[PDB]
């Protein structure tokens, strides 16, 4: 019983220290790396039907 | 009266992680990224659509070829297709008719599935001079089998509706490890890029990232009102969505360690059966027992597209590793392939 | 453009096994077995000879595949629509149970989990076929024990007959799609070995009053 | 050794059949109970076929056969319509190639009626004794019969069209249908009983496998009124005409140009019902209905 809330307590006690960032900077991260890689993707920008497999 | 005072040190604890949740809470991704106006409207049409199953479709997978995926149904089948000439490549019959997940062992070489008879059944393809036959059966899971996805090509993690999570090895045959912790049937799980942590969403409406090589949880995400049925890890490895039966999807950071987003529509109410990203990461695809998919622009969350080509719930969706196309399966016993 | 074409063949070959694999999976019966874990359907399995088992028999020409999933121990929301299209639900429930207790009464217990899945929106034109067991313990129970230690408004004598067909109706009555779907109840027989007949004949009914809404004949 | 020269006057002449020099009270009342009858028919079958390819429930081959019906019954309909403004006084002004049209469409829109009866039957019947529960179902065999059905219609409404006519015989020429031959009425009369009977015996079947196989277990109430009330329609609407043209084809100095135009309305009126009997007992069907 006690045992059980012992190492709940243990494990979340890992997550309260843990290494938070500003929500900012986790923005402009997810940001960047999504704009740098928006030329890559095919469902971004429709490509024609000769460069896909699936058109013919 | 040990117990609840424990249970009080972990309010306060939790107290102060909200409070360290709110002060790095600097802004939000609606205000930051709001300088970029909408990509605009995005429109696939279905370019192929596999027949063959006499069932329900309950799973899909791709392989990393970006050619062949597998699929299993109702019916008893496993059905390994291609997608470029549409011709079934294997069709393996099983032991159990009820299964619900599949694996393509990015290797190439093997399979994998399961469901209500609470084994993980890998079958090898290799196939010398003789049909495929199954390879392994690992047991030891006390709940069906709901997801399963092959770390390597001898080491596979599952999540079975016990609430709890298992690394197996596929030659000797036991759970190298296991990782307990939820308090729900284990619904779905997702690996991250390096495949040193995964992301685990189950019925307790909650998500918790693992470290494969500890065992341990690392952070655990909240936010859902209800059962999170699928999860999908960003392409950077950073952050992860989440698809609940509350009709929402929900975009969480890991160095944020809280909720980034939001994609809701009051539109829709229906619950989510699977979700996905684009190469890029832009575009977030969600699957929805409303029979149709819905697309999503990540860093503004506002719909950009619809697929429409299902007559019963779409149960599966999922996206190659070219982000050349996306493939759906519903219960109407047929896929289809987008773009 | 040699052996491109030559799977293609073979590709065809697996489609028409498939196809006779559907025809033959679509000539067997579908039952799924459920109870409260001590309703008797061991007895009921053994009369028709962990994870999920599977019982095949045949009988006139016909043949039944029942569904066991006693061995789950999960949340059945998740599951339970995997069995949408069954032939029929056969539910067992233990007439001795009526009084003893697992707090709550174990009867008490069946008629919910009765009411969940007659109700249940996955089951909506599923038949369900009721097996009351342990008839004799039952009967021998009753001779000292009053039927009011479940139901207390039940009023009458404490026998066999009329006692089994207050639980019988009271089972019953949990039924709302009163339209859509029937109740094949019947007490299991021990000697007369005739539970498999009550099967067929149920299946029967089943199947042929199906077949006439099938057309416009009702 | 045929007269292909002379017109209707002759031939109406020929038998005891008139000419109806101009309008009468029988004449408008004859044109106003047809039109009346077609409306319905029309109307009725418009409603049944939206209604099926309005609903997707109704996508399947027993409700394609109900479709093929109201499809053949709003084509009797409308020859029945075109058989008015002709008739009477403005018969004496048609011809011979137009006589035979106006009769082989009559013919072959009471046939193909007749045979999707049967087909419908037969279906029921097929259906009936299949010891499965879904048995996922095909388009092959409903069209397949569907094209059979349209098929012997056309030919048993053609065949007269073009050899099978009395202009050949003046001794033997029909008394309600000038130019057509007994031959061919009596091959349309035992066509139409033997369907009739065929129908009575494989719904007589059905029910009484029903009745066996469900004793040990009310459907046999609502089966007996369904078949009984299916098969009545069909004989107290189709018996009167059938007697007719076998006591022209038997009986000779039988008053029979007496009874002919009303027994025609009785067969067109089996049309106006089939609609509404093979559609009144699904509630969803009528619920379409709006
Ligand atoms: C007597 C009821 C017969 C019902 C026949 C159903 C269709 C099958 C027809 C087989 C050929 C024999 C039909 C003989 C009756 C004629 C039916 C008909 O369509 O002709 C209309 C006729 O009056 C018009 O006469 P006029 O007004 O003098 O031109």
């Amino acid at each position: 019983s006690i045992a059980q809330a012992r190492k709940l307590v243990e494990q979340l006690k890992m997550e309260a220290n843990i290494d938070r960032i500003k929500v900012s900077k986790a923005a402009a991260d997810l940001m960047a790396y999504c704009e740098a890689h928006a030329k890559e993707d095919p469902l971004l920008t429709p490509v024609p039907a000769s460069e896909n497999p699936f058109r013919e | 009266s040990e117990l609840d005072q424990l249970r009080q040190e972990a309010e306060q604890l939790k107290n102060q992680i909200r409070d360290a949740r709110k002060a790095c809470a600097d802004a939000t991704l609606s205000q930051i990224t709001n300088n970029i106006d909408p990509v605009g409207r995005i429109q696939m049409r279905t370019r192929r659509t596999l027949r063959g199953h006499l069932a329900k479709i309950y799973a899909m997978h791709w392989g990393t070829d970006s050619r062949l995926l597998v699929s299993a149904s109702q019916d008893g089948k496993l059905i390994i297709w291609d997608s470029y000439t549409t011709n079934k490549v294997h069709a393996i019959p099983l032991r159990s008719s009820w299964v619900m997940t599949c694996a393509y062992a990015p290797s190439g070489n093997y399979v994998a599935c399961g469901g209500l008879d609470n084994i993980c059944s890998i079958y090898n393809l290799k196939t010398r001079e003789g049909n495929v036959r199954v390879s392994r059966e690992l047991a030891g899971h006390t709940g069906y089998l709901s997801c399963c996805r092959f770390l390597d090509d001898n080491q596979i993690v599952t999540s079975s509706g016990d609430t709890t999570c298992a690394l197996w090895d596929i030659e000797t045959g036991q759970q190298t490890t296991t990782f307990t912790g939820h308090t729900g049937d284990v619904m779905s799980l997702s690996l991250a890029p390096d495949t040193r942590l995964f992301v685990s969403g189950a019925c307790d409406a909650s998500a918790k990232l693992w470290d494969v090589r500890e065992g341990m949880c690392r952070q655990t995400f909240t936010g859902h009102e209800s059962d999170i049925n699928a999860i999908c890890f960003f392409p950077n490895g950073n952050a992860f969505a989440t698809g609940s039966d509350d009709a929402t999807c929900r975009l969480f950071d890991l160095r944020a360690d809280q909720e980034l987003m939001t994609y809701s529509h009051d539109n829709i109410i229906c619950g989510i059966t699977s979700v996905s990203f684009s190469k890029s990461g832009r575009l977030l695809l969600a699957g929805y027992d409303d029979f149709n998919c819905n697309v999503w622009d990540a860093l503004k969350a506002d719909r950009a597209g619809v697929l429409a080509g299902h007559d019963n719930r779409v149960s599966c969706l999922g996206v190659t590793d070219d982000g050349m196309a996306v493939a759906t399966g519903s219960w109407d016993s047929f896929l289809k392939i987008w773009n | 453009s040699a052996e491109d074409k030559a799977a293609v063949e073979r590709s065809k070959m697996i489609d028409r096994n498939l196809r006779e694999d559907g025809e033959k999976a679509a000539r067997e019966v579908k039952l799924l077995l459920l109870g409260a874990g001590e309703s008797g359907k061991s007895t009921i399995v053994k009369q028709m000879k962990t994870g999920i088992v599977e019982t095949h028999f045949t009988f006139k020409d016909l043949h039944f595949k029942m569904f066991d999933v006693g061995a789950q121990r999960s949340e059945r929301k998740k599951w339970i629509h995997c069995f949408e299209g069954v032939t029929a639900i056969i539910f067992c429930v233990a007439l001795s149970d009526y009084d003893l207790v697992l707090e709550m009464n174990r009867m008490h217990e069946s008629m919910k989990l009765f009411d969940s899945i007659c109700n249940n929106k996955w089951f909506t034109d599923t038949s369900i076929i009721l097996f009351l067991n342990k008839k004799d313990l039952f009967e021998e129970k009753i001779k000292k024990s009053p039927l009011t230690i479940c139901y207390p408004e039940y009023a009458g004598s404490n026998t066999y007959e009329e006692a089994a067909a207050y639980i019988q109706c009271q089972f019953e009555d949990l039924n709302k799609r009163k339209d859509t779907k029937e109740i094949y109840t019947h007490f299991t027989c021990a000697t007369d070995t005739k539970n498999v007949q009550f099967v067929f004949d149920a299946v029967t009914d089943v199947i042929i009053k199906n077949n006439l809404k099938d057309c416009g004949l009702f | 050794q045929c007269f292909y020269n002379e017109s209707i006057a002759f031939f109406y002449n020929r038998s005891g059949k008139h000419l109806a020099t101009e309008w009468n009270t029988v004449s408008k009342l004859v044109m106003g109970l047809g039109i009346t009858v077609c409306i319905f028919i029309m109307l009725a079958n418009l409603l049944v076929m939206v209604a099926i390819y309005v609903n997707r429930r109704f996508h399947f081959p027993i409700y394609y056969l109900m479709a093929n019906l109201a499809a053949a019954d709003f084509f009797a309909g409308l020859a029945y319509f075109y058989l008015m403004f002709n008739t009477g006084p403005n018969t004496r002004r048609l011809t011979v190639s137009t006589w035979l049209l106006r009769q082989g469409l009559i013919d072959t829109s009471l046939t193909a009626s007749v045979a999707n009866l049967l087909a419908i039957a037969i279906e029921r019947h097929i259906t009936v004794f299949r010891m499965q529960l879904h048995t996922r179902m095909s388009n092959r065999r409903v069209v397949v019969v569907i094209v059979v059905i349209w098929t012997m219609a056309i030919v048993m409404g053609a065949i007269p069209s073009v050899g099978w006519n009395c202009i050949c015989d003046i001794e033997n020429c029909s008394n309600m249908a000038p130019l057509y031959s007994d031959s061919y009425l009596v091959f349309w009369a035992i066509f139409n009983l033997v369907t009739f009977v065929v129908m009575v015996v494989l719904y007589a079947h059905i029910f009484g496998y029903v009745r066996q196989r469900t004793m040990r277990m009310d459907t046999m109430m609502s089966l007996l009124k369904t078949v009984v009330i299916v098969l009545g329609a069909f004989i107290i609407c189709w018996t009167p005409g059938l007697v007719l043209l076998l006591l022209d084809v038997c009986c000779p100095q039988c008053d029979v140009l007496a009874y002919e135009k009303f027994f025609l309305l009785l067969a067109e009126f089996n049309s106006a019902m089939n609609p509404i009997i093979y559609s009144y007992r699904d509630k969803e069907m009528s619920a379409t209905f709006r």
